[PDB]
């Protein structure tokens, strides 16, 4: 069979609004299957004509107990907003949903092919199954709660058509989880991560931004892809080793593939003229977490994997499994080392020195150790921690020193209650020497009964105080090399 | 879960 | 004439000590008692990078004429500066030390020092100030290379050679050491950060910028390399004497305290020269909070003179930041303009693009710019993005997530994001959204003498009272303080 | 005053 507009949505959708999906189902269900949405594209994209000899794509959509209205809406958005000749097929992978009808019913729809899993396989395995079944030259992956925008597909396909090693993404617009409003996202963003290997959005550097001012809708190199939503050459996908097949249910997906692509001679792009709405939510409907992440880290990251473990030590304990093929795969492909990746692809990622004992932020509750924008001979303080690590960026060195940039925490005066000072690091300065104590929860001034203390913060700044059971003496680095 | 752009 | 170690410091300093139980900070705005306790050649920590320390410095270098200018300086500090130069510098490189006494109450202060090897004392018979005094001293200078220092400095190990090395290779290079910190209270010699560049904001006030991580990283290879700086601190630099003269010395009409560092920095860069900080070069300097010797006028005057001559149109951005300055008379700038012509200097636009690109420059059509201030608080994205709420955060002039613009399209933008009136109901949270010119919900107007932000086509005002309860809101316009907003630059 | 490094 049936044309999408002849499809009976009222009937299909017919069988606490946040309970089942962790988004507002009532609000979603009110919505027309082909509801209108704002054109969130740069003006320059609007004014643009496209090839036609573009390769068609096989759209792969994977799902597990998805809201019918949302699922349908994703599918119709694809159909309605994409030139038909470019849509070979839509492959629905039902990942062991309670109710098989959810997907089965959608099978009536033009170009829609539904694949059911007879047991829970997860997002990664499911995608592969779908990809495998795919007839087109080009693979497109989407989430099951997405909304495609105006001329979303062409700019994506254009790219991988020119160069098949390009792995490309649209700008992911925001669909509000509560009211289902379609909101235009920032185009000034790159993909990224911290050493805990948790995905995050980086802003572009002003340097970068400025250098684009010439062409603002140009592709954007990204060290990491969000993961849900991308476009990839089918053969290339297969060649590069599909997905890691032993990963399970929950995430880590974006992670592994992003490394692999870059390291093994490919590239990752965000494409601003390409706009796709996505329902972002706060929670899932925790160890696989660590598992999968581990599998990625162990295979790709080389020595730098340690920095991950440093950020997340509990993860050392989590068994991950057999990574033999994946290692062989890397060998076979003649992939670059992680060091290369960091240097060339993700240089803005702040990387500890190899000898550093500890690193990152110096946390005291929700508060962080902060330079207060002070420099040399300057006092030091606390500030609510913000993970933007700037004046909150610290290191515990092999020289036993607590350094920010080339500045060092300096015990100017041994008298308890005495304010410490920021001073140019000297290796031969004893006053600058610090040791971790009490299970890496405190900072003791080496050769003394003196402890780094925040009680004086409001009265002048961080002080040196006699070591004791006080909470103001509690300090924890975010990364520990222990 | 992924965090909004 | 006497060798520096034979000089009787006790006798020299002793005349002028702090007495009774009087205030040691009074005369100098630094702790005189603590300064006077100090030996004339006191030991100080080697604050240099390890790499500098493991380095044989050439000595086949042009000698320098050290120019030191002073006005009612503390004897101990002055002597100490001079001996530091003599003791820490290879003699053959030290042609002379030129002491310019800028009409000090007591002429003996300087005159007495005249006994010392290579020390020449020049005494102004009226107060001329720092700029004019320097020129006098420079003029009197016999060496090929000029070195300028403050009168309360302490030279460090092998401080001079790296500086000279540079200007010897290339005479258009104007170079500085890293300026270590000498504590004004206890006189402790403190090693400064080497990760700093000179800089400024549109108010043309000097400030220390951190290097970009980009820059930092790219140096990892050689960490003690010269550092290009768009601006010099000013007190302490080294310059080719001929070049100094050629480029137009100093602006001779400037007064007491400027300002001068501003002008020279622009002039050097724009007119084909370069400005460097040199990490292997370390010189201690007594930083203080206040001057011992109108201040806001003289500063504004000189600053103006610089801006008017060098900055071209961009001068306006200065006046935008500091409107009171439009009123300050500066004087005749004819020669200086001619000078610029004659030298075939580049325009300010070039300077900004090539030398100081990290200086955040408003769009030519922006209505207002910079930070959005509410008392000591600033408008802040909280690191939020699109569909994100917005808030307040104590102002920090690091302008990042506090960087805002009021556009010609009547929009309040940060990056490519815009303050958006999602919901007209009073108490309603506003949202960050991708800027669209067509979008009426994104339209804002300044009111009540540029002290508020009214949502165009409404009785609604940007309001911070809800900051602690979810974020900045849109509230019905009224005489509340939470509705007070001021951009740092207005045009 | 000049500001401290
Ligand atoms: O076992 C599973 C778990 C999830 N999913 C699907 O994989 C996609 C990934 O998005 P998800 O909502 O799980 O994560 P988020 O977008 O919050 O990062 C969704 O379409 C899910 O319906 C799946 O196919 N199998
Ligand atoms: O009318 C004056 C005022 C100051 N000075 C001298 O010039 C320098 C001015 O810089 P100052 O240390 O007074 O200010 P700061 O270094 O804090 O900017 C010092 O060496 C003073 O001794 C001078 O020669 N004539
Ligand atoms: C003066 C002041 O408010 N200082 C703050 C710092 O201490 C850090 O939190 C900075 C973030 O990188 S931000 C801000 O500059
Ligand atoms: C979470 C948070 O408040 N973050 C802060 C921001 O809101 C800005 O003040 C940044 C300065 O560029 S610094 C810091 O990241
Ligand atoms: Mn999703
Ligand atoms: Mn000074």
């Amino acid at each position: 069979k049936v044309r999408w507009p002849d499809f009976n949505q009222e009937a299909y959708v017919g069988g606490d609004p946040y309970a089942r999906n962790k988004f507002n189902q009532v609000e979603s269900d009110k919505l027309r299957m082909d509801r209108a949405i704002p054109d969130t594209r740069h003006d320059q994209c609007q004014r643009k004509q496209w090839r036609v000899d573009l390769p068609a794509t096989s759209v792969v959509i994977t799902f597990h107990n998805e809201a019918r209205s949302a699922l349908l809406r994703t599918v119709v958005s694809v159909l309605k907003k994409s030139p038909p000749h470019l849509i070979k097929e839509i492959i629905l992978v039902d990942d062991y949903s309670n109710d098989p009808e959810d997907g089965a019913l959608l099978g009536k729809i033009e170009k829609v092919r539904v694949l059911r899993n007879d047991r829970r396989e997860g997002l990664m395995r499911s995608r592969v199954r779908g990809a495998d079944a795919a007839q087109a030259k080009v693979l497109t992956f989407l989430d099951s709660h997405c909304e495609c925008n105006e001329h979303w597909l062409e700019p994506l396909l254009e790219r991988v058509a020119e160069d098949r090693t390009r792995v490309v993404s649209p700008i992911i617009d925001v669909i509000n989880m509560d009211n289902f409003q379609y909101v235009g996202a920032s185009a000034d963003l790159k993909g990224g991560f911290d050493w805990n290997l948790v995905f995050k959005w980086d802003y572009m550097t002003p340097e970068q931004r400025r250098s684009r001012q010439g062409n603002p809708v140009a592709p954007i190199k990204t060290p990491m892809i969000a993961g849900g939503l991308f476009v990839m050459d089918k053969f290339y996908f297969e060649e590069l080793g599909k997905y890691d097949m032993m990963m399970d249910v929950w995430g880590g997906e974006n992670l592994e593939i992003s490394f692999r692509v870059w390291q093994c001679g490919g590239s990752l792009e965000i494409i601003p003229c390409s706009r796709v709405g996505h329902v972002f939510r706060k929670q899932h409907p925790g160890t696989v977490f660590a598992r999968n992440t581990r599998r990625a880290a162990e295979v790709w990251m080389d020595e730098y994997k340690n920095f991950y473990y440093a950020a997340v030590p509990s993860a050392r304990n989590v068994p991950y499994g057999n990574i033999q093929s994946r290692l062989e795969l890397r060998k076979k492909l003649s992939c670059k080392p992680f060091k290369w990746y960091l240097e060339n692809v993700y240089p803005e990622l702040r990387v500890p020195d190899h000898q550093d004992i500890a690193f990152g932020a110096l946390q005291q509750g929700t508060n962080c150790l902060d330079t207060l924008g002070h420099f040399a001979d300057g006092v030091v303080g606390v500030y609510e921690c913000h993970n933007a690590g700037g004046n909150q960026e610290w290191a515990l060195t092999k020289e036993k020193s607590v350094k920010h940039m080339d500045l060092c925490l300096t015990v100017v005066d041994r008298a308890p209650g005495s304010l410490i000072k920021l001073q140019g690091c000297r290796e031969d300065d004893s006053r600058q020497k610090w040791e971790q104590i009490e299970g890496n929860s405190k900072l003791r001034h080496v050769g003394s009964n003196l402890c780094l203390d925040s009680r004086t913060a409001k009265s002048g700044g961080l002080s040196v105080e006699v070591c004791g059971p006080a909470l103001s003496q509690q300090w924890k680095f975010t990364l520990n090399l222990q | 879960s992924t965090c909004p752009a």
